[PDB]
């Protein structure tokens, strides 16, 4: 299938209880990798996967280089965003950056992506272009502005179409037994009396990667989009999945609903009932 | 501005009594980032429970996994605490099989 | 691999 690598920081500033945190995370589709904490005893990038421990120290050291730099440039952000938004020192506030690149099965670049935002509210974004930008107000324009002038989108696209892909699928062959394995979810229904005449039918898929999945229910083969509750997918642990999709349906007319499975791993979508 | 997590309580496998299994908490959906989180066994907090590395979603919202080693049993109540500055007073989640 | 530009803001 198509691939994706993601990088995810997120810098809090804390008036009084030193310099902001530093965290950064990296993903392979939805395999952590990498991590980095500036809190931590002794910062560094540091491994999450067994298949990126083979780097070598060159790697390892870089890596932890650029966290640094990264941390340092993201606190003088911190401090410029106080600035462009008139607001007090006070205060805690987040910046949070999310980047990477998709690659489809021949390893080729299908897009970039490089989004930055401050307070949890869209702050400035690389086009799909990965030339021209979208500021979300005034402040991200004065950003915009800046880096229009340094032309850091040309850098930022160099990266995306370089580095970026070359990486990704250097991780994509190392990691090959877990990174190209899809493991389809495991499913049942299970059905719990509400009442004398509601009962609750809950479609359960279980153990499946990666993420992504989809769960319906269906009344006389009619989604019951509006009626279903869809719990977020939500990681076992083990690298895993889960998700479930309830309905209340009426006594006596369990036989009329069907709860319809799209996964990656699956060859076909699963149709399953309840099986008293 | 801010956003209050979504709370699941849940095990990493099917629950079954007497066999060695794991407890997890997710939290997500929220915002600013610090939260508190425990998982208590009787109402009493578990020690040295772990959690992911702090990260997020499309949205910006951020997630967190909370996890202990545990082995069910009949009697015995799990649920998981958070406290968020979205939250007055701690939420409470019980774990239901 | 991370990116290996961080601009001000």
């Amino acid at each position: 299938g198509s691939h994706s690598m993601r990088y995810f920081y997120t810098a809090m500033s804390r008036p009084g209880r030193g310099e902001p945190r530093f965290i950064a995370v990296g993903y392979v589709d939805d395999t952590q990798f990498v991590r980095f904490d500036s809190d931590a005893a002794s910062p560094r990038m540091a491994p999450r996967a067994p298949w990126i421990e083979q780097e070598g120290p060159e790697y390892w050291d870089g890596e932890t280089r650029n966290m640094k730099a990264s941390a340092q440039t993201y606190r003088e952000n911190l401090r410029i965003a106080l600035r462009y938004y008139n607001q007090s020192e006070a205060g805690s506030h987040i910046i949070q950056v999310m980047y990477g690149c998709d690659v489809g099965p021949d390893g080729r670049l299908l897009r970039g992506h490089n989004q930055y935002a401050y307070d949890g509210k869209d702050y400035i974004a690389l086009n799909e272009d990965l030339s021209s930008w979208t500021a979300a107000d005034t402040a991200a324009q004065i950003t915009q502005r800046k880096w229009e002038a340094a032309r850091v989108a040309e850098q930022l696209r160099a990266y995306l179409e370089g580095l970026c892909v070359e990486w990704l699928r250097r991780y994509l062959e190392n990691g090959k037994e877990t990174l190209q394995r899809a493991d389809p979810p495991k499913t049942h229904v299970t059905h719990h009396p509400i009442s004398d005449h509601e009962a609750t039918l809950r479609c359960w898929a279980l153990g499946f990667y990666p993420a992504e999945i989809t769960l319906t229910w269906q009344r006389d083969g009619e989604d019951q989009t509006q009626d279903t509750e869809l719990v977020e997918t939500r990681p076992a642990g083990d690298r895993t999945f889960q998700k479930w999709a309830a309905v209340v349906v009426p006594s006596g007319e369990e036989q009329r609903y069907t709860c319809h499975v799209q996964h990656e791993g699956l060859p076909k979508p699963l149709t399953l009932r309840w099986e008293p | 501005i801010q956003r209050t997590p979504k709370i699941q309580v849940y095990s990493r496998h099917p629950a079954e009594n007497g066999k060695s299994n794991f407890l997890n908490c997710y939290v997500s959906g929220f915002h600013p980032s610090d939260i508190e989180v425990d998982l208590l066994k009787n109402g009493e907090r578990i020690e040295k429970v772990e959690h992911s590395d702090l990260s997020f979603s499309k949205d910006w919202s951020f997630y967190l996994l909370y996890y202990t080693e545990f082995t069910p049993t009949e009697k015995d109540e799990y649920a998981c605490r958070v406290n968020h500055v979205t939250l007055s007073q701690p939420k409470i989640v019980k774990w239901d099989r | 691999l991370s990116s290996p530009v961080t601009k001000s803001w």
